Protein backbone atom coordinates (compact mmCIF):
# COMPACT_ATOMS: atom_id res chain seq x y z
CA UNK A 1 0.00 0.00 0.00
CA UNK A 2 2.58 2.48 1.20
CA UNK A 3 5.27 0.49 -0.62
CA UNK A 4 3.44 1.17 -3.90
CA UNK A 5 3.27 4.86 -3.10
CA UNK A 6 7.06 4.82 -3.21
CA UNK A 7 7.04 2.74 -6.39
CA UNK A 8 5.17 5.52 -8.23
CA UNK A 9 7.89 8.10 -7.49
CA UNK A 10 10.02 7.31 -10.59
CA UNK A 11 11.55 10.51 -11.97
CA UNK A 12 10.98 12.50 -8.75
CA UNK A 13 13.61 14.31 -7.30
CA UNK A 14 13.88 13.66 -3.55
CA UNK A 15 16.27 13.94 -0.61
CA UNK A 16 16.77 10.63 1.20
CA UNK A 17 18.05 10.51 4.71
CA UNK A 18 20.06 7.45 5.64
CA UNK A 19 20.17 5.94 9.12
CA UNK A 20 23.66 7.43 9.65
CA UNK A 21 22.17 10.82 8.72
CA UNK A 22 23.96 10.90 5.40
CA UNK A 23 21.80 12.93 3.05
CA UNK A 24 21.23 11.65 -0.50
CA UNK A 25 19.77 14.04 -3.06
CA UNK A 26 18.87 12.55 -6.41
CA UNK A 27 16.27 11.60 -8.99
CA UNK A 28 14.42 8.33 -8.39
CA UNK A 29 14.71 5.78 -11.21
CA UNK A 30 13.07 2.84 -9.46
CA UNK A 31 11.96 1.70 -6.00
CA UNK A 32 11.34 -1.99 -5.40
CA UNK A 33 9.00 -3.76 -3.00
CA UNK A 34 11.66 -3.67 -0.22
CA UNK A 35 12.16 0.08 -0.62
CA UNK A 36 15.60 -0.42 -2.18
CA UNK A 37 15.92 2.84 -4.09
CA UNK A 38 17.89 3.67 -7.24
CA UNK A 39 18.72 7.28 -8.10
CA UNK A 40 20.50 9.18 -10.89
CA UNK A 41 22.20 12.60 -10.81
CA UNK A 42 23.06 12.24 -7.13
CA UNK A 43 24.47 14.59 -4.52
CA UNK A 44 25.50 12.72 -1.39
CA UNK A 45 26.31 14.69 1.75
CA UNK A 46 27.83 12.92 4.74
CA UNK A 47 27.28 14.81 7.97
CA UNK A 48 29.87 17.56 8.18
CA UNK A 49 31.74 16.79 4.97
CA UNK A 50 31.66 18.34 1.49
CA UNK A 51 29.24 16.58 -0.90
CA UNK A 52 30.05 13.96 -3.41
CA UNK A 53 28.62 14.12 -6.88
CA UNK A 54 27.58 10.85 -8.46
CA UNK A 55 25.84 9.70 -11.62
CA UNK A 56 23.89 6.94 -9.90
CA UNK A 57 23.37 5.58 -6.39
CA UNK A 58 21.54 2.47 -5.17
CA UNK A 59 20.42 2.48 -1.53
CA UNK A 60 19.25 -0.36 0.65
CA UNK A 61 15.74 0.26 1.87
CA UNK A 62 16.76 -0.88 5.36
CA UNK A 63 19.44 1.83 5.27
CA UNK A 64 16.79 4.51 4.80
CA UNK A 65 15.27 6.80 7.43
CA UNK A 66 12.89 8.91 5.32
CA UNK A 67 12.25 10.38 1.86
CA UNK A 68 11.87 14.18 1.67
CA UNK A 69 9.17 14.19 -1.03
CA UNK A 70 8.67 17.01 -3.52
CA UNK A 71 6.51 19.91 -2.31
CA UNK A 72 4.18 19.65 -5.31
CA UNK A 73 3.65 15.88 -5.24
CA UNK A 74 -0.08 15.18 -5.36
CA UNK A 75 -0.26 12.91 -2.33
CA UNK A 76 -4.02 12.35 -2.85
CA UNK A 77 -3.87 10.96 -6.35
CA UNK A 78 -1.02 8.61 -5.49
CA UNK A 79 -3.20 7.18 -2.76
CA UNK A 80 -6.09 6.97 -5.22
CA UNK B 1 -4.04 -0.97 19.49
CA UNK B 2 -0.54 0.13 20.52
CA UNK B 3 0.42 2.89 18.08
CA UNK B 4 -1.61 1.76 15.10
CA UNK B 5 -4.72 3.18 16.84
CA UNK B 6 -3.01 6.47 17.68
CA UNK B 7 -2.39 6.74 13.94
CA UNK B 8 -5.81 5.66 12.66
CA UNK B 9 -7.29 8.22 15.01
CA UNK B 10 -4.81 10.88 13.98
CA UNK B 11 -5.67 10.39 10.31
CA UNK B 12 -9.35 10.58 11.24
CA UNK B 13 -9.01 13.85 13.20
CA UNK B 14 -6.31 15.42 10.86
CA UNK B 15 -4.58 16.01 14.16
CA UNK B 16 -0.87 16.65 14.66
CA UNK B 17 1.32 13.81 15.92
CA UNK B 18 4.63 13.68 17.82
CA UNK B 19 6.67 10.81 16.38
CA UNK B 20 9.47 9.88 18.78
CA UNK B 21 12.13 7.95 16.88
CA UNK B 22 15.11 5.66 17.36
CA UNK B 23 18.19 7.73 18.48
CA UNK B 24 16.43 10.73 20.06
CA UNK B 25 14.80 12.18 16.86
CA UNK B 26 11.30 13.67 16.98
CA UNK B 27 8.99 14.49 14.07
CA UNK B 28 5.87 16.64 14.44
CA UNK B 29 3.24 16.76 11.73
CA UNK B 30 0.13 15.33 10.17
CA UNK B 31 -0.28 11.72 9.19
CA UNK B 32 -1.76 11.34 5.75
CA UNK B 33 -1.29 7.60 5.32
CA UNK B 34 0.36 4.87 7.27
CA UNK B 35 0.69 1.10 7.11
CA UNK B 36 0.90 -1.72 9.63
CA UNK B 37 4.67 -1.33 9.75
CA UNK B 38 4.29 2.33 10.82
CA UNK B 39 5.54 3.49 7.42
CA UNK B 40 3.84 6.88 7.08
CA UNK B 41 3.19 9.62 4.54
CA UNK B 42 3.45 12.85 6.50
CA UNK B 43 2.73 16.52 5.71
CA UNK B 44 3.90 19.77 7.32
CA UNK B 45 6.67 18.26 9.36
CA UNK B 46 8.79 19.94 11.96
CA UNK B 47 11.95 17.91 12.65
CA UNK B 48 13.43 18.09 16.17
CA UNK B 49 15.26 22.16 13.57
CA UNK B 50 14.03 21.86 9.99
CA UNK B 51 10.72 22.16 8.15
CA UNK B 52 9.60 19.48 5.69
CA UNK B 53 6.47 19.87 3.63
CA UNK B 54 5.84 16.24 2.65
CA UNK B 55 7.73 13.16 3.84
CA UNK B 56 7.76 9.37 3.61
CA UNK B 57 8.88 7.88 6.91
CA UNK B 58 9.96 4.28 7.45
CA UNK B 59 8.41 2.51 10.42
CA UNK B 60 11.49 1.00 12.00
CA UNK B 61 12.61 4.43 13.26
CA UNK B 62 9.51 4.71 15.39
CA UNK B 63 9.41 4.16 19.11
CA UNK B 64 6.27 6.02 20.20
CA UNK B 65 3.73 8.24 18.44
CA UNK B 66 1.88 10.69 20.71
CA UNK B 67 -1.15 12.81 19.88
CA UNK B 68 -0.86 16.61 19.98
CA UNK B 69 -4.31 18.11 19.32
CA UNK B 70 -5.55 21.67 19.65
CA UNK B 71 -8.20 22.03 22.33
CA UNK B 72 -10.51 24.98 23.06
CA UNK B 73 -10.87 26.03 26.71
CA UNK B 74 -9.46 25.40 30.17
Amino acid sequence: KLVRFLMKLSHETVTIELKNGTQVHGTITGVDVSMNTHLKAVKMTLKNREPVQLETLSIRGNNIRYFILPDSLPLDTLLV
Amino acid sequence: TGPLSVLTQSVKNNTQVLINCRNNKKLLGRVKAFDRHCNMVLENVKEMDRYISKMFLRGDSVIVVLRNPLIAGK
